[PDB]
DNA sequence: TCTCCAGGCACGTGTCAGATATATACAT
DNA sequence: ATGTATATATCTGACACGTGCCTGGAGAC
């Protein structure tokens, strides 16, 4: 058949990490599905304007750095910056 | 090759008389193969060999399926068990639309249970019925139970019941099988209530039921004999009636 | 010896970066992109999957409903701008009643 | 042909599972373990010892 | 850009939650 | 006269795990 592309497992095995007890149904993983591409797709193109008004040709931990200290209105951004330093920290480290 | 033959002649002219009748003999003759004889000999007399259900538990629905297997192969077997993709392929496989009697069909033999008659009471009160034989008839005593409601509810007009004893509650029960048998006859139980006791019971009953008994063979089966063992409690189950009369 | 155990995260790295090659956002990506877009998406399903939790043991139910993540997203301002020109489907009302429309 | 080549294959596969919905010793013995293990031997001609 | 292998997708089987039923003595 | 209480007994019904496979992510230049 045909090999779809989803993050179905991915989001259904973080929620079984932070939540051993929980149960979840296919319309769920649909929905969050939609809201996953949806900010993929928007942040990237984000970068992508931001970058090019930039000038720069290229996509690094920078522009995207600034675009998600930009974009969403708070608070997940002030742990999301930091945390994904720390995800860069630890692909460097290794 | 028994006088069970003799007897489904007079389940036959019982049959052509018009009236449904009630087996009220203890299991153990083999009822089952007199009542394939009764279908065989059915499709002998008025060449029928299309509807025709049994209504059987879940127990004894592979021994039914075995022994028509094995004593009467020319008919088509067909099973209701399973899930709903079987459920649904086995409703593709009596699509019918072809009523009365048909000779290439594969609805021959339908076997099913009384929980999942129960469960399909929107898709069971279509494909009206020409004969059941519904086996060990002790779950319909009540007239309360909804398979007793989803079954008065079909569309057949042939009610013959198989049972190893029908004499369980002398109450409602009589009155509720006697409704099965001729709904339009008996429908208040006010009046069957209403109308020397002990002596009048037996005539009432008397031109449905066959006497038969178990001690009319050779008695090779083993003449079992009941042995009750009486014992005394020990101190462990001594002290816990008291331990549960305590709080009371 | 994948990637993403390499950088420590659990929402995969390769997947991302294939996506942004084919993605025709930019003729160069750098390598700590697409690990930074994980790390983001991670916290992102992180936050709301805490709040489906809490709004699942609310209402206590063992599956979260899409209604259990309309008044997670409904609890919070930020979330509440971020996803508020958002449309829903099978979302309902969140419970409000205004004072002046109440009687008495 | 193609639509009686389906008709075959979903009479086949209705046929297939009417057929499986209808009609469908000396325990071993403990494991003996001896490594690093000098060891007797007793039969009726010789006996044997082997040691480390 | 060449290579290559195992990560994730696809398709089966067991295993705890609801539904009818008995049932008989006690309390209202 | 009737609810009921609390355990049955069947008995389905929706859900999570044990095998194939293939292809694309990773190592190297």
């Amino acid at each position: 058949k045909t090999r779809k592309e989803s993050y179905a497992i991915y989001v259904y095995k973080v929620l079984k990490q932070v939540h051993p007890d929980t149960g979840i149904s296919s319309k769920a993983m649909s929905i969050m599905n939609s809201f996953v591409n949806d900010v993929f797709e928007r942040i990237a193109g984000e970068a992508s304007r931001l970058a090019h008004y930039n000038k720069r040709s290229t996509i690094t931990s920078r522009e995207i750095q600034t675009a998600v200290r930009l974009l969403l209105p708070g608070e997940l951004a002030k742990h999301a910056v930091s945390e994904g330093t720390k995800a860069v920290t630890k692909y460097t480290s290794a | 090759k028994e006088y069970q033959l003799k007897g489904l002649n007079w389940l036959a002219n019982l049959y052509d008389q018009g009236i449904n009748g009630i087996l009220a003999d203890e299991m153990g003759l083999g009822k089952t193969v007199q009542s394939i004889s009764v279908l065989a000999h059915l499709a002998e007399n008025h060449n029928i060999w299309g509807p025709f259900l049994v209504v059987t538990p879940a127990s004894t629905l592979h021994n039914w399926v075995n022994e028509i297997s094995k004593f009467l192969p020319q008919f088509k077997i067909l099973p209701y068990w399973g899930n709903a993709n079987d459920r649904k392929v086995l409703r593709k496989f009596w699509d019918r639309k072809n009523l009365r009697y048909n000779k290439n069909a594969p609805f021959h033999v339908m076997v099913t249970s009384y929980q999942m008659v129960v469960t399909d009471a929107n898709y069971l009160q279509k494909m009206k019925w020409q004969y059941m034989i519904l086996d060990e008839a002790q779950a319909i005593k009540s007239s309360q139970s909804s398979r007793w409601k989803n079954l008065l509810s079909f569309h057949c007009r042939n009610r013959l019941l198989l049972t190893g004893t029908p004499i369980q509650n002398s109450m409602q029960e009589l009155w509720a099988l006697l409704h099965f048998i001729m709904p339009s006859l008996f429908d208040s139980h006010d009046e069957f209530n209403e109308w020397q006791q002990l002596r009048r019971l037996h005539m009432i009953l008397k031109p449905f039921m066959l006497r038969r008994v178990k001690k009319n063979v050779q008695s090779e089966l083993g003449d079992k004999i009941e042995i009750d063992v009486l014992c005394d409690l020990t101190q462990r189950q001594a002290k816990l009636y008291q331990v549960l009369k305590s709080q009371i | 010896k994948t990637r993403s155990s390499r950088a420590g995260l659990q929402f995969p790295v390769g997947r991302v970066h294939r996506l942004l090659r084919k993605g025709n956002y930019a003729e160069r990506v750098g390598a700590g992109a697409p690990v930074y877009l994980a790390a983001v998406l991670e916290y992102l399903t992180a936050e709301i999957l805490e709040l489906a939790g809490n709004a699942a043991r609310d209402n206590k139910k063992t599956r979260i409903i899409p209604r259990h993540l309309q008044l997670a997203v409904r609890n919070d301002e930020e979330l509440n701008k971020l996803l508020g020109r958002v449309t829903i489907a099978q979302g309902g009302v969140l419970p409000n009643i205004q004072s002046v429309l109440l009687p008495k | 042909e193609k639509r009686l080549e389906e008709e075959k294959q979903d009479t086949i596969n209705k046929l297939l599972k009417k057929r499986a919905g209808k009609s469908r010793f000396v325990k071993p013995r403990r494991p003996y373990n001896s490594e690093g293990m000098t060891r007797i031997l007793r039969r009726y001609e010789e006996d044997l010892f082997c040691t480390f």
